[PDB]
């Protein structure tokens, strides 16, 4: 759970070049932050891991 | 002698700013000493300027990385990683303060031990 | 005499620190071998995704 | 001191940076997320073929 | 349709091949001045952070040449070199004084 | 760093990393050479005193 | 005069100044004392050292 949370976070950041919304910037592999958040373990497991 | 003298007078004017240059005995020895001092000061001022500008740049870079790591940890571990117990915070501060005291690149044992 | 005592203390200290370092080094060596195994496992998982 | 310095050089050399394994994990996760998106796109073309 | 379908032929494989060649850390861009995004690996503070960083081998060599320990923070390199220059000046002055005294 | 080591604002049009390592090695050598000269000078002085 | 020398030598460790230099040149000694605060312990300008 912890490894997966860290990995998702690391990869989310790879995608979010904090750059300026350009409404037009082509993401790597066409992936958005939301596509990665879906690969997170179930919310009950994430809270358990953080506690 | 005339060139060294000019350099000294210019240097003294720079150092004393708007204050009238104090009268001093101008002999071969006093001029040599002042000249060595002027050369030394000029060379050090240059070095210190370069170091000061670099530290400003490094301060910006460290700040940027700190923000990055904070964001990474918040997104990955949640806000709860910042809610450590009093003792936990004390332990964290001691590691941090020890590393700063030894001017380490990071908190790894590979850095702490040799230091 | 104080110097001899001080140097003996220092010698003992260096011996203890050397021993500790040797432990840390052995531990790290073992960890580095196992990390290579992880690299191989993760390499297989990556081939599955491909 | 010479022994300690040799041992130090060895520890510094062993600084296990599992960066390669971590890179592979990141790539794997990103590609998994990519695969999921491409599966959704395949399902959409399948629907068009049925029509 | 034939033309557009041909464009999308092996589209997944083509993309994966280009992805496999990219360096992921090059994607991590940080803004130091709020305006210019630079890859974190290109930051001067990270030149010694990882053995795999592009400039690690070069700076390792520079640290060893100026006798600066590898555990020291990268921000210390210029200050240290400045001190070394200061020392050189002092040694020259000492030599000159001693040569005069002899 | 290059400016700090070379002193000479000689606007070298192309600064290389290999050049930077060389100038850094030179500073270290200069300091070592100066320390050796001082040591010699100290021996000379000691001989004269003897 | 001995005090002036000690002060100048401590702050301007690079200067090889002898007592004969300050005895023959009293006004020069005053100049050096005035320069000492303007020059930091390392030979650099006091302002730049503060910065």
């Amino acid at each position: 759970g912890l490894q997966q949370c860290m990995l998702v976070s690391e990869c989310s950041r790879l995608l979010t070049a904090d750059s300026v919304p350009p409404s037009d910037s082509t993401s790597i592999l066409g992936l958005d932050k939301q596509d990665l958040l879906d690969l997170l373990p179930p919310n009950m497991l994430v809270l358990w891991v953080r506690d | 002698m005339d060139e060294k003298s000019t350099k000294i007078i210019m240097w003294l004017k720079k150092m004393f700013g708007d204050k009238p240059l104090p009268p001093y005995e101008v002999n071969t020895r006093t001029m040599e000493i002042l000249y060595q001092l002027a050369e030394w000061n000029e060379a050090r001022d240059k070095d210190l300027s370069l170091v000061t500008e670099d530290l400003k740049l490094k301060s910006a870079e460290v700040k940027a990385e700190a923000k990055y790591l904070q964001d990474l940890l918040t997104e990955g571990l949640g806000p709860s990683y910042t809610n450590l117990s009093r003792m936990g915070n004390n332990y964290l501060n001691q590691i941090v303060d020890s590393c700063l005291a030894l001017e380490l690149k990071n908190s790894s044992l590979s850095s702490y031990i040799p230091a | 005499e104080e110097e001899v005592k001080a140097l003996q203390k220092q010698k003992n200290l260096h011996i203890r620190r050397r021993n500790k370092l040797q432990m840390v080094e052995s531990g790290n060596r073992q960890m580095c071998l196992k990390s290579k195994d992880k690299e191989e496992e993760t390499g297989r998982a990556f081939q599955e995704v491909l | 001191q010479e022994q300690i310095q040799t041992a130090e050089r060895e520890i510094v050399g062993q600084d296990l940076n599992c960066e390669r394994a971590q890179d592979l994990c990141r790539r794997s996760l990103l590609l998994r997320a990519f695969n999921k998106k491409r599966e959704e796109e395949c399902e959409a073309l399948c629907q068009s073929n049925k029509k | 349709i034939i033309q557009e379908s041909q464009r999308l032929q092996d589209s997944i494989q083509k993309e994966v091949k280009h992805f496999s060649a990219i360096c992921l850390p090059a994607l991590l861009k940080v803004s130091t001045d709020g305006f210019n995004l630079l890859p974190s690996r290109e930051l001067s503070i990270n030149r010694m952070s990882n053995t795999h960083a592009p400039y690690y081998g070069i700076f390792k060599g520079i640290y060893e040449s100026v006798r600066l320990p590898l555990y020291k923070a990268p921000e210390s390199v210029l200050s240290h070199v400045a001190d070394m220059k200061k020392q050189l000046f002092f040694l020259r002055s000492q030599l000159s004084s001693r040569s005069e005294a002899i | 760093l290059y400016q700090l080591l070379d002193g000479d604002n000689t606007q070298k049009l192309f600064r290389t990393y290999d050049g930077l390592e060389s100038v850094a090695q030179k500073l270290s050598q200069d300091i070592a050479s100066m320390r050796d000269q001082l040591e010699v000078s100290e021996q000379e002085h000691s001989l004269l005193l003897s | 005069m001995a005090q002036t020398l000690q002060y100048v030598s401590s702050r301007l460790s690079m200067l090889q100044i002898d007592e004969e230099d300050l005895e023959r040149n009293a006004q020069f000694g005053k100049v050096l004392i005035e320069l000492c605060p303007l020059l930091g312990p390392n030979g650099g300008s006091a302002n730049l050292n503060r910065e």
